[PDB]
């Protein structure tokens, strides 16, 4: 009973090992812009639109 | 000439009353610039509760 034990635990720690290596791995991914304001006052720009 | 006298007394009139429109607007340019400022701080905090 503890050599099964032992054998079915030591499966899945490796394969939880095996996901948690790429887990940890590339977890940067998660960057992204937030797209915050300045209310832009300062702009005054020339009424030149040609390009649409 | 009488009616260019007039005409022209006009739209120096018209030209007052543009600028008390330019007035009118320039009120609103201050005060939408306070909501643009405000806004710019309200979207801060709000993001930073988001973080």
């Amino acid at each position: 009973l503890g050599t099964r034990a032992k054998e079915s635990l030591d499966l899945r720690a490796h394969l939880k090992q095996v996901k948690k290596e790429d887990i940890e791995k590339e977890n940067r991914e998660v960057g992204d812009w937030r797209k915050n304001i300045d209310a832009l006052s300062g702009m005054e720009g020339r009424k030149k639109k040609f390009e649409g | 000439l009488k009616d260019a006298q007039e005409k022209l007394e006009l739209a120096e009139k018209k030209a007052t009353d543009a600028e008390a429109d330019v007035a009118s607007l320039n009120r609103r340019i201050q005060l939408v610039e306070e909501e643009l400022d405000r806004a710019q701080e309200r979207l801060a905090t709000a993001l930073q509760k988001l973080e």
